[PDB]
């Protein structure tokens, strides 16, 4: 009865009926449904006496919210241009009608007097400055809006980038329950890279800041994330970055193809027909090169094997990855990331046990070489126990079951010289 | 149940046509003030197929368009609904409350604009005394 | 008087969706309006027609995130 | 739904007997004998009441071969609809006296109408049920004319008048809209307008009021 706003109005008063009871329905009542579940299917009975207030955060959403940021950081008179013009609408209006009643009742207090001529003259210039900007203002919009349209379209990649990496951070809860990230993390991660950025101390071009703010953020979201994460895991995040990286990149090819096979499309039914080949090549090595020959690019495998004489040397080399043969056919010569993602087939293909070492030079050809050095280093993490980590944000120190990481705290905290007080939680007190 | 549905006598109280919605926005936009005689008569936008005049006016064109409003929301659910899903129903309450919001918001914006218009006649005639003023 | 009815239908309407979905169903309607020779204001940003600078500044004082699907 | 299955330790102890629909026979029989004696109230329509309760039971059964439960839920038949349609003969022809064939014919096919007609849901079905409709009245109606037929509207009211009496679509829509603009005035809140469906649906909703165990 009350989301319908039944009134059963008699005697000049409201009333409104809750079961058996009546009660007067009170003016200035309002409710305010709500709810914690993002996806909850509501009967259309409810649904339609409600409006649908959705703040779930999504692709489009994160995606403008990262776009407002870095315009409000990287172009300032972008963004502000950008304010000038919302409020050209119904603001600057306002200011003008508020100024002209201002000038309405300063004259007729004033009664027009000869005398205070001056304190009106500037009063009226002013405002006519006042107009005469909006006036420019509304005179040059189209401009503007073109301006403010060339720079989005510049920072748009960014966004999209950032977008991606917090919903494959955000879903990285898949490969393992302890990899919860939330989306304070990844702004904090923005505003590290947009802001404290030590790689932007000089440079001036937007066009270098915005390269320096990509490339920056790529290896923090890498390193932050895989800080807290699975020394096995590390590489599926940097082989993730990379693919994020190369849909933003442009000058090159999606390679949906290759890269479906390679994840999925190598689980074909090609069974039928898997010649020996040659003496080097086993039954699952056939059947791999059956399933890559697929591709149009490798439809000239068998042969292409067949006739190399070093090919099965190759084979028994101790890392086949440094030195990949030259085998897919290509009618134009391709970029160093489509070399390195026809090797990596090849690899699959002929010894995957290299495979996940031929994953770090892919990642080397995309993201840049030395992406994973730093989680080669040990850990200095009392940069990050200074910075990067609010009082508010407990640190966890999760060790593999038989390790211990006591020792690297109490090292700390003696090199800070900081009390730190040790407490085990096996006891109830 | 089926014994449920006999012994009860069974009416499908179907959703709203296209025609009902185009009515009840008519009726429900009466009052608003719509009419602008330098309506120029567009082509193609057909939505309700018994538009009441051949040539459409403003009014009829602004109910035919909110009639199109709605049938957008419905044909965006069913996308929603077939690449994915997780929607909700769209009900003939959604068009009542759509409808009251297009009066209330209309009727507010024009008495703002009106009362802006009276302010600034208003500054007009007081300015043009003082210039009477000053002149004497 | 399309204006107003681009805004009514945004806040009937146009909830539950994504940011997406919204400036989708605007366009349409926009363009919609345009076939129909119905003269809304061109590009006009909802924000400020249905909010004011001063509720935009009370709003962010009463701790709401900036961002514009939260206004 | 909501029916489970007796143990088998019980139906070991009680026989079942499956009591399917009647059959057409059957539903003849019964039925004949109610308009039979329905049809006692006016003479001049007794020799009528043979084939009226035939036309009946072929509109059933073959609105029972389509319309099956499986394209909607609701679509399920049974003799009581056909005692629905009795009962709802009988109480239009109650107070009314001296009928022809003709009013007799107009309230089968209004009663059919509301009966078969509006729990269907695409425009399909309706038009199918109307074209059935009248074409089982001219089968088993042959020297009748179409008089009762080509009206495509079909409705009833008792406002106008003292009883049950076919009236014409305009007048009653004008009373209806009329009646709805004061109860909207009084007792309602919120404006309501008066389309073609509301029109419809009222009609239904009354009939359904004034019959017996409606």
């Amino acid at each position: 009865p009350v989301l319908n706003r039944e009134v059963r109005r008699t005697g000049g008063r409201v009333l409104i009926t809750l079961g058996d009871q009546d009660i007067d329905l009170s003016p200035s009542f309002v409710i305010f449904l709500s709810t914690r579940d993002p996806t909850v299917e509501f009967p259309p009975d409810l649904c339609s006496r409600v409006t649908f207030v959705n703040f779930t955060v999504t692709r489009s959403s994160l995606q403008s919210q990262c776009l407002n940021e870095v315009l409000k950081a990287e172009r300032p008179d972008v963004d502000e241009k950008r304010s000038d013009l919302l409020k050209l609408q119904g603001e600057f209006q306002l200011r003008l009608r508020q100024l002209e009643k201002s000038l309405l009742q300063a004259l007729n207090e004033v009664k027009g007097r000869i005398l205070d001529d001056d304190t009106i003259i500037t009063t009226l210039e002013n405002l006519k400055r006042e107009a005469a900007e909006v006036t420019r203002k509304v005179e040059e919009t189209d401009i503007v809006m073109q301006e403010v349209e060339t720079v989005s379209q510049q920072y748009l990649p960014l966004s999209t980038a950032c977008s991606s990496i917090y919903f494959t951070m955000e879903s990285l809860k898949q490969i393992h329950f302890l990899y919860q990230y939330s989306l304070q993390f990844f702004l904090d991660i923005y505003h590290n890279v947009l802001y404290e950025n030590p790689n932007l101390k000089g440079v001036t071009d937007h066009t270098q800041r915005l390269s320096i703010i990509t490339k920056d953020l790529f290896q923090v979201a890498f390193n932050r994330v895989a800080r807290g994460m699975l020394h096995q895991d590390h590489i599926t995040f940097a082989m993730l970055l990379a693919r994020i990286k190369l849909k933003g990149t442009v000058g090159e090819p999606t390679y949906d193809a290759e890269f479906q096979h390679f994840l999925r499309g190598n689980e074909i039914v090609l069974s039928a027909g898997s010649t020996p080949r040659i003496q080097g090549l086993t039954v699952e090595q056939a059947e791999a090169v059956v399933r890559l020959s697929c591709l149009p690019a490798f439809k000239d495998l068998i042969a292409k094997v067949q006739a190399d004489e070093q090919f099965g040397i190759w084979l028994d080399s101790s890392s086949p990855e440094q030195t990949v043969p030259y085998l897919w056919s290509e009618e134009t010569p391709a970029t160093p990331i489509g070399q390195a993602i026809h090797r990596l087939l090849l690899i699959q293909a002929f010894r995957p046990d290299r495979l996940l070492a031929m994953a770090h030079m892919f990642v080397s050809t995309n993201l840049g070489e030395s992406f994973m050095s730093i989680m080669e280093q040990p850990l200095d993490l009392t940069h990050i126990v200074g910075t990067e980590v609010k009082p508010n944000t407990p640190v966890l120190m999760c060790s593999v079951p038989g390790y211990d990481a006591s020792g690297h705290v109490e090292d700390l905290a003696a090199e800070q010289n900081t009390q730190i007080t040790s407490i085990a939680i096996g006891s109830a007190e | 149940s089926p014994a449920l549905f006999n012994r009860c006598v069974l009416n499908w109280f179907g959703d709203w046509s296209t025609e009902a919605l185009y009515q009840v926005g008519k009726e429900f936009t009466s009052k608003m003030d719509l009419e602008k005689p330098n309506y120029i008569v567009p082509d193609y936008m057909p939505v309700v197929y018994d538009k009441l005049p051949q040539p459409p006016s403003h009014r009829e064109a602004i109910v035919n368009s909110c009639v199109f409003v709605h049938q957008t929301l419905h044909q965006a659910n069913a996308r929603l609904a077939k690449r994915g899903g997780r929607t909700m129903a769209i009900t003939p309450r959604h068009y009542l409350d759509f409808i009251n919001h297009y009066a209330n918001l209309f009727h507010e914006k024009r008495s703002e604009l009106e009362e802006q218009q009276m302010h600034l006649n208003v500054g007009l005639r007081k300015i043009k005394e003082t210039v009477d003023q000053v002149e004497e | 008087a399309g204006d107003c009815l681009l805004s009514a239908a945004f806040i009937a309407y146009a909830g539950y969706f994504d940011q997406q979905m919204r400036q989708n169903l605007f366009t349409t309607w926009s363009h919609h309006l345009q076939q129909a020779n119905i003269q809304f204001r061109t590009d006009i940003a909802r924000t400020e027609y249905l909010s004011n600078a001063d509720e935009r500044l009370r709003w962010q004082a009463s701790s709401l995130p900036a961002d514009d699907l939260c206004t | 739904p909501g029916r489970k299955p007796l143990s088998h330790r019980f139906l070991r102890h009680v026989p079942v007997v499956y009591v399917d629909y009647p059959g057409p026979a059957s539903l003849t029989q019964i039925y004949g004998t109610f308009n039979r004696a329905m049809l006692r109230l006016i003479p001049s329509l007794r020799t009528y009441a043979e084939p009226l309760t035939a036309a009946m039971v072929e509109f059933y059964t073959m609105s029972q071969e389509r319309f099956t439960q499986d394209t909607q839920p609701h679509y399920i038949y049974s003799p009581r609809e056909m005692t629905r349609w009795v009962r709802g003969i009988f109480e239009a022809l109650r107070p009314l006296e001296t009928l022809p064939v003709e009013g007799l014919i107009r309230i089968w096919a209004h009663e059919a109408l509301r009966l078969f007609q509006d729990r269907l849901v695409e425009d399909e079905e309706r038009r199918w049920t109307d074209e059935n409709i009248d074409t089982v009245a001219l089968k088993h109606f042959p020297n009748i004319d179409r008089e009762k037929a080509m009206s495509r509207p079909i409705l009833y009211s008792n406002w106008l008048s003292k009883d049950y009496i076919p009236v014409d679509q305009e007048e009653l829509r004008d009373y209806v809209k009329a009646r709805l603009k004061v109860f909207y005035e009084e007792e309602l809140d919120v404006p309501l307008v008066l389309f073609n469906e509301v029109l419809d649906h009222v009609l239904r909703i009354d009939r359904i009021f004034r019959q017996p165990q409606g």
